Formats: structure tokens, sequence, C-alpha cells
């Protein structure tokens, strides 16, 4: 029974500009088994109708899912995404960086 | 298309 | 290596058989087939490893089960004329799409209104001509069953208490004595060829052996005349 | 949706000759496609097993063919014995239901591989009932209270017989479709 | 160039939750094109690319039937390997399969695929020879036994050399201007100062497709792959794929450092630097 913890990638689909609409991805991989939560936050708190990619795995049987949505990014809005999983002992948050 | 196979372990 | 159990079933409407089968030692999914003449083989159930895996158009009146010993057993309840067909068995090793299954000979079930028109039948040896010892110098023997119903007859030939294959011809489907009634009697002939000199060697015993499958011992008989239970109707012949 | 056919429905052949017997399928996720014997007695004995991809499959005399896009197949018989007489069935294992496969089978094509008859030596012999029948045999298979087998070769020679329970049934003349006297 | 069609599989076991969840998807390079969810409110082989609707109901059909019968398969395995290791059945336990075939530019197979893992480790796989297997453990063997009785690797080579092959031609031929039209990344360099006197320059390319890339940070002629801090290809989300490497530079400097995009849609590499 292998475990493995997986990288968290947070970022958005189209260059960011304040008031335009965009999507915020929240790219998770090289994790197992598949049975993992990830959850968008805006402001700390949850995004809901966020969708999600088909369940696909890599060479290495690493399983790897895209959690999207819809968003409008402003100048004080702080988004960021929490994944909990079996390898992790608390749930990571990892905040949306502009240039990343 | 898809593989038509039905082989179990 | 599938065996299948009984071999034939003649039986009225209404009345409920059992139809048993043991697969191949190795084979843990068991198949039921019937073969009719306006269908052909047709698929009933499939059971894999003690349940049921696929299942064809089945009716509600025909039940199956598979038990931990791997073998399978079919119950038809409620027959009628129609359900009157060729029963087979078939095993696999597996759920395998690449590899095949095996049949067994098959249990062949007759379903009739009543049981008054059954009837065994009636055998008698032939002795060859001596125009064909002088003009063929071998000799042929010929068997004749007349007045039986069903067809569920086996002919076999038997020379010196041993049955033998070479030089026999046996009908492949009985014929009719009166085509115009509608359960007519049946009737079966078979040939024997053998040399002129073996036949005129009186030392020789030819005997005709004729299988005749009847009623089971479920049906009831309370007619005078004999059951027309599943017996062998012989006749015999010296050179 | 599924249901096999095979056409002809019977096919009597001189030995020697090659042969061909058609099988059509419907659209269906196939899984394989065999070629079974029918024989009396004895039950289905398989002769050749056609992959879902494969397109051609041999042994011995025996080469079928499997076209999943047309959704045809074809037996070809090379040297017609008369051992190969039987009724040949076309069975493919199509998907049926929910993640089941059903192995469906056709109609069948009953084969008679005719021998080449040796010597034609036409001839009626009647034969004597033992502790107490006309036989038509060696006829080249060419061209009420009697009742007339029909002619056995495969079950070798020609044999018919005729019997009748009637005293004026004359042994040489039974109807008019080598005779001793 | 080279082309691959691909199916993925995944079988996760929910003990006392009902059937296990299957989930399997088909690609054709990167482009998912059908899938198939077992927790469907009416589970059948939905369409992922707009050059795969065009297939006939018949089509549709048989993918359909196919996926429900690798998912009741599955479903046996699961129960099956539980007693190969001797596991208990109140836990949860994957599986996992991928099959698929290599054609290259001329259109011809390069190399075909058969694999299985169960709980993330290898378990089975088809030899590159497509008469052969490779067991993992002795569990497996025994798998590997009745496989090679039910000649299962025989229609796994006529798959390999025949329909998987020729199916992707046809993919390709009608997906011609998606599969065989490669999208240039667009690529541009920010400027990042970390400090009063140290800064970061990131070259980013965005929207590219296929995910095959490099990205390679030079100063003044020689590479600094060793510390070049580069992310892993992601997803954007339309098909197409962002990647981005970063450099520590020295406030100064920044012109002396060079990005070097290499990308199969690209005619030679492109060279920029920051343009402030
Ligand atoms: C059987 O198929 C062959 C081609 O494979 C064709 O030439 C022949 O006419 C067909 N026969 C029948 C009865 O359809």
């Amino acid at each position: 029974m292998i475990q493995r913890t997986p990288k968290i990638q947070v970022y958005s689909r189209h260059p960011a500009e304040n008031g335009k609409s965009n999507f915020l991805n929240c790219y998770v991989s090289g994790f197992h088994p598949s049975d993992i939560e990830v959850d968008l936050l805006k402001n700390g708190e949850r995004i809901e109708k966020v969708e999600h990619s088909d369940l696909s795995f890599s060479k290495d049987w690493s399983f790897y899912l895209l959690y999207y949505t819809e968003f409008t990014p402003t100048e004080k809005d702080e988004y960021a995404c929490r994944v909990n999983h079996v390898t992790l002992s608390q749930p990571k948050i990892v905040k949306w960086d502009r240039d990343m | 298309t898809r593989l038509a196979l039905i082989a179990p372990k | 290596g599938v065996t299948q159990t009984p071999k034939h079933l003649i039986t009225a409407t209404g009345q409920r058989v059992t139809l048993r089968c043991s697969p191949r030692s190795g084979d843990l999914s068991v198949y039921w087939y019937q073969q009719s003449l306006d269908q052909g083989l047709q698929f009933l159930i499939q059971y894999y490893n003690g349940e049921e895996r696929a299942k064809g158009n089945i009716l509600e009146r025909f039940s199956a089960q598979q038990f931990p010993d791997l073998h399978s057993e079919l119950n038809l309840s409620s027959l009628e004329l129609g359900d009157s067909a060729l029963y087979f068995c078939a095993s696999s090793v597996g759920l395998y799409s690449t590899d095949t299954q095996y049949f067994g000979p098959g249990t062949r079930l007759t379903v009739l209104e009543d049981l008054k028109n059954v009837f065994p039948p009636e055998v008698a040896v032939f002795e060859p001509s001596e125009a064909e010892i002088s003009h063929t110098q071998k000799a042929t023997l010929v068997c004749l069953a007349t007045g039986f119903y069903p067809d569920h007859v086996e002919l076999s030939w038997w020379v010196n208490g041993k049955e033998v294959h070479s030089g026999v011809c046996t009908d492949p489907q009985p014929l009719k004595e009166q085509p115009a009634l509608n359960d007519s009697r049946y009737a079966l002939s078979s040939r024997l060829r053998v040399s002129a000199t073996f036949w005129q060697n009186p030392r020789n015993h030819f005997r005709c052996q004729v299988q005749f499958y009847g009623l089971s011992e479920n049906d009831e008989w309370t007619q005078d005349r004999a059951k027309p239970v599943t017996q062998i109707v012989s006749a015999e012949a010296w050179g | 949706k599924q249901e096999v056919t095979q056409i002809p429905a019977a096919l009597s052949v001189p030995e020697g000759e090659n042969l061909v017997l058609n099988c059509s399928f419907t659209d269906s996720a196939i899984y394989n496609l065999q070629w079974f014997r029918q024989d009396p007695g004895k039950g289905l004995t398989s002769l050749l097993l056609i992959q879902s991809s494969q397109r051609e499959q041999t042994s011995g005399r025996l080469n079928a063919s499997l076209d999943k896009s047309s959704g045809r197949s074809t037996l070809y018989i090379a040297a017609s014995q008369p051992g190969d007489s039987a009724t040949y069935l076309c069975a493919v294992s199509l998907g049926t239901g929910a993640g089941s496969y059903q192995l469906t089978f056709g109609k069948g094509t009953k084969l008679s591989v005719i021998p080449y008859i040796q010597n034609p030596d036409p001839a009626v012999y009647q034969l004597r009932d033992s502790k107490s029948v006309c036989l038509f045999t060696d006829f080249d298979s060419q061209t009420s209270d009697v009742y007339i087998t029909d002619k056995c070769v495969l079950d070798k020679s020609n044999s018919a017989v005729a019997w009748s329970n009637k005293s004026d049934f004359a042994c040489a003349n039974a109807f008019n479709n080598f005779f001793p006297s | 160039g080279s082309h691959s069609m691909r199916y993925f599989h995944t079988s996760v076991s929910r003990p006392g939750r009902g059937e296990p969840r299957f989930i399997t998807v088909g690609y054709v390079d990167d482009t998912l094109f059908v899938r198939f969810d077992s927790d469907a409110a009416s589970p059948r082989e939905e369409p992922r690319a707009p050059w795969i609707e065009q297939e006939g109901p018949e089509y549709w059909d048989r993918e359909t039937q196919i996926s429900k019968a690798k998912a009741q398969t599955d479903r046996e395995d699961l129960r099956t390997l539980l007693r190969y290791y001797n596991q208990s059945e109140a836990g949860s336990h994957t599986l996992q399969n991928m099959y698929g075939c290599d054609v290259g530019p001329d259109g011809r197979l390069l190399r075909g695929y058969h694999q299985d893992a169960y709980d993330g480790k290898d378990y089975i796989a088809l030899n590159e020879d497509l008469s052969s297997w490779t067991a993992a453990d002795t569990a497996a063997q025994i798998t590997q036994r009745k496989w090679e009785a039910a000649r299962v690797a025989e229609q796994l080579r006529a798959y390999l050399e025949g329909e998987c092959v020729e199916w992707l031609r046809r993919y390709l031929e009608n997906g011609k201007e998606t599969l065989q039209r490669a999208d240039p990344p667009k690529t541009h360099v920010t400027h990042h100062p970390i400090s009063d006197h140290e800064a970061t320059l990131r070259c980013w390319a965005l929207g590219f497709y296929p995910a095959e890339i490099t990205l390679t940070w030079q100063r003044d002629g020689e590479d600094q792959t060793q510390d070049t801090e580069l992310v892993e290809t992601r997803p954007a989300g339309d098909r197409t794929f962002q990647k981005w490497a970063a450099v520590v530079v020295p406030s100064g400097e920044e012109q002396r450092y060079t990005c070097h995009v290499q990308h199969e849609g690209l005619p030679k590499p492109l060279t920029l630097r920051w343009e402030p």
C-alpha cells in the first residue's frame, strides 16, 4: 500500500485583470489513492459550483485532477485552494499568486 | 474504439 | 467432460422436469441453451461460481441454480408443447472472452398432451438374400423398428456380443407411417454390411438392439396396456 | 437487436469440392466468433475461434474470416470429405444488457458431402424375416401402404428399404418413380 | 510526428457504500475525447471532443457496453485480489488499467501497451513483443497463468496491430485541425523584485499544445538548470497548457539572462529577455 502526497498549483486560465471574467484552476497531481478533497477558497470561504476534471493517472500510476470555476479577480479579493489527503496531517492551503 | 476484452484476474 | 442428466425425457403438459449438468472440473461457469426448430440455439441463463451472471429471455416458469460444487440444475415447470426441444449445457473455465465454451451431449425433452399414444417399438431382423452374396460377395442385414412414438430410439448392432460400427448405416430421422394422423407412429431402418463368408459361417451371432426412451416413473399410468417405459426391444439372427 | 443468420439452409456437395459457408451478424460489441459442427448424438464441437480484432483463423482445411465493418463471416472448407458432413453453426459472443456477453447462434447450414459411388451396381433384393422387406442398394446419387426409406450413404454404399403389411405387395415393382427373378 | 491513443481505467472499491466507483477516459495525444463514469445518472460513453460526436449511435452503444463490461469485470477482480493478498474486505483498494498504441508519422505501429496496477504498484503488463507477460509478484503470476491458458494476449496483439492503429488514423483525419495542428506558446518575461538588491525573472509560456515543452534559462551563454525554479506543465483548462521557469537574478544584470523555449509548433527555438 503506497501513498503519495499531491502537488498543488493554483493559477488562472488567462492573465489576471481586475474586472474581467476568468477561470480559477487548482491542479493537483502525483497523489494516491484517488480519494482527495479539493475546495477553492475566496477570502477563506469555499466557492460553490466548482467543477473538476475526470480522474486520470500518469506513468507512475499517480492520479491528477483539475478543479476549475469562473471568477472575476479584483485587487482586494484573495483566492486560495485547500487540499486534504490521507498523506497530509492537516489540510494544506495554497494562496493564489497573480504572477505564478 | 475501445478494446473488446473480458479477462478477470 | 460436460455431462448432462437425464439424456431423454418424455412427459405430459403441465408437468415439471429437472435437468442436471456437471461441468468440467476446472470450469467455474455454466451455460444453459435450448435448441428448438423455430428459433435454433437460444441462450437461457448463465451461472458463474454459484451466482447468476447473464440472463436471456428465459421465462419465469424456468428455474435454475448453481450449487457450491459448481454443478447446475434447471427446473422447467408447467411444460407446454412448445417447450419440446433440445436442451444443451455448456461450461467454460471462466468469463474469458478469448476462451471457448464446451457443450455437453444434450437432453432431449418431449411434451405431449396425453400419454395414451406412447408406444414401444416392434423390431425384426431380416436375413440377407442369396442373390446378393453371389453378386457383391457382401451380405447386408436389415433391422426394422415399427410402431413407436415418439422418436426417442437409439439403434445399435451387436455381433458376437460386441457393438460394431463398420458397414453400418442407420436412418438419420424416423419416417411416419401415416403422415395424415396428428401423432403418427414412427419407423426406423438400419443396415449392417458384412462379408459374404462372415454371414455364411453359422457360428456368428448378429443382434439388433434398439434402446427406446419412454415414460419416466413420475408419470402415472391407468391403462390396461403395459407402461411404455424406457425399454429395449431386440432381435437376433445366426448365420 | 442480435440475430445471427446463415445462408443457405442446406447444401449437398460432391466429395472433393471446396466449400464456402456464409454468416452475417448484426452490429454489436462482438467479443469473438466461432464455428461449431453439430453431429447426431454428440454435442457441439468447436472448429475455429476468431478473436474480436482478428480477421482470419485457419486450422488444416478450415479457413474462416471475420469482417466486423460489413458484419459478415465466411468459413472455407477445402477437400470436402464425407466426415465433414454435419450441421455447421455460426456463433458470436455479443455484449448484451449492461456488462454481459451472450453467445448467439445461427440457424445453421446442414452439409452432406456426397462420396463418389465407386461402382453403380443397382439391384433390388428381397430379404427374409428371421424367426418368422425390399432393399434398393448401390444406386448412384443422381437423377400410401408402402413405406420407403431415404438413401443412406453417410452415418459405405447406398441402401433404401421398403416394406408393407400387404399381401398384394410385390418386391420387384415398388413404384414407377439388377432385378433377379 | 508521432501520435498515440490511450485508454485509462480506474476502479476504487467502496465497501458498504455500494458498487465500486469506475472512471475511464480516452486520450488521443493530450486531448480527451471520451468518458464514462459509473456515478452518472445515465452512465454512457460521453464525448469530450467535437470531432468524435460524428460517430453513429452504434458506436456509442458498443463503447458503453464495453465500458460497463470492464466495470463489472474490475468489480470481480477487486474481490479476487483480496484473496491473493489476504487483505481485509473493510479496506478500500484501487485497480488501474491502461492500454494503447503508438504510431509515427508514417502511420505504422511503434509500440503497443497494456498495463495493470493494484494499490498504486505494478501488477501485470503485456511485454513489448505482444506475446509475453511480466508479473510483479507471485500473486500476479496466478493471473499470468490464467491469461496464458485463455490466450488473452492473442486478442491484444490483434487489437494493437490492427484496430488500435486503424481507428487512430481515422481520429487523426477527422480531427486534423486540432490533433495535427500544434499551437505555439505565447511567451513573455516578467520582473519581480524580491528585495532591494535581488530580483526574479520569470519566463512564461501559455496556451501551447501539446504539453511537451522545454524552458531553459541561460546567463550570457551558460545554463543554470540546477537553480532554475521550473514548475510541472499544468493544463490551462481549454485543451492548452502552461509552464514557467524562474531564476534569482541580482539587480542590474537582468540583460545577461536569456530564456530559451522549445516546442513542436515553433519552427526554431525562441530567445527572449526582460525587455523593460
Ligand atoms: C457468400 O459470400 C461470397 C463472398 O464471400 C459470395 O460470392 C456468395 O455469393 C455468397 N453466397 C450467398 C448465398 O450469399
